[PDB]
DNA sequence: ACTTGGCCATGGAGTCATTTTATCTTGTGACAGAAAAAGTATTACTAATATATGTTGAAAA
DNA sequence: TTTTCAACATATATTAGTAATACTTTTTCTGAAATGACTCCATGGCCAAGT
């Protein structure tokens, strides 16, 4: 059990789901910022990487 | 027909137009003969076409004949005065003031500044300072200059 | 003379609000929009330069 | 075709004239527990008119 899994996982996996996850979430809620002006422009993001 | 029902519904407008009261109903009060979509096709397109004129107020919406130099003026101009302007010329004889407009269009400051400056340049509105205190700039057509005192 | 109504004052009563709740530690840690003033940037000059930039292109390899 | 030249142009800081226009900055100028009170009600009593 212990040997694989580690003794502290809690922290690692959270972390580890974060970077490789919640990212490519927080981005896809807002990835387009766009100002009242200019009716051409956008900024759209796409992917997330540490 | 766009020039026939154009025309004889011009004609309504340039002869009484039922006044600045005229409503759709009063249409058909006159005109009852044109189908529903008939008269508001026609309807859309003419005011596309700048030749009815809407004026919202009261129940259903006013309509008038256009002078058609209106017309080709505000088709001149551009998206935002187009309302902006339309709603500006709309104020009447006390005019309407500035800020008050981002409230009621939904736009900056910044976006209603230079279009209010070619207006000024196109001499349909003038800056009009009034007994109420010099920090409004309240703006009417500069067609006019009425107010209380 | 003798009863009622209304009336105003007062007593309860169920209403809402202020300040405590232990030492010794021992690190730690000003709005904006507008006006006006003021000031500078241009846009013509020669004009000596020496880089830069390019483009192109022409000529050589 | 590539590389060479090279040439060819073109800004480039200097200096004043301008004068004029434009364009930005600046500097103002105002749209848990337990008492405290608090009100909300109910009666006592008093003053009065019909009796």
């Amino acid at each position: 059990f212990l040997k694989v899994k580690g003794l502290v996982k809690q922290h690692l996996d959270s972390f580890n789901y974060f970077v490789d996850t919640d990212l490519k979430k927080i981005i896809k809620a807002n990835q387009l910022i766009l100002s009242d002006v200019d009716p051409e422009f956008y900024l759209k993001y796409v992917d997330i990487r540490v | 027909q766009l020039s026939d029902n154009a025309k004889t519904l011009h004609s309504q407008m340039m002869s009484k137009g039922i006044g600045a009261l005229f409503t759709q109903q009063e249409l058909q009060k006159q005109m009852g003969i044109g189908s529903l979509t008939d008269l508001m096709s026609i309807v859309q397109e003419l005011l596309d076409k700048n030749l009815i004129k809407l004026v919202k107020q009261n129940d259903e919406l006013k309509f008038q004949g256009v002078l058609e130099s209106e017309a080709q003026k505000k088709a001149t101009m551009s998206a935002e005065e187009a309302l902006v302007y339309s709603y500006i010329e709309a104020s009447g004889r006390e005019g309407i003031w500035s800020k008050t407009i981002k409230a009621r269009t939904n736009l900056h400051q910044h976006v209603v500044l230079k279009c209010l400056k070619s207006l000024e340049s196109q001499r349909y509105v003038k800056s009009v300072k009034s007994v109420k205190f010099p920090t409004r700039k309240i703006y009417m057509l500069y067609s006019l200059q009425p107010s209380v005192d």
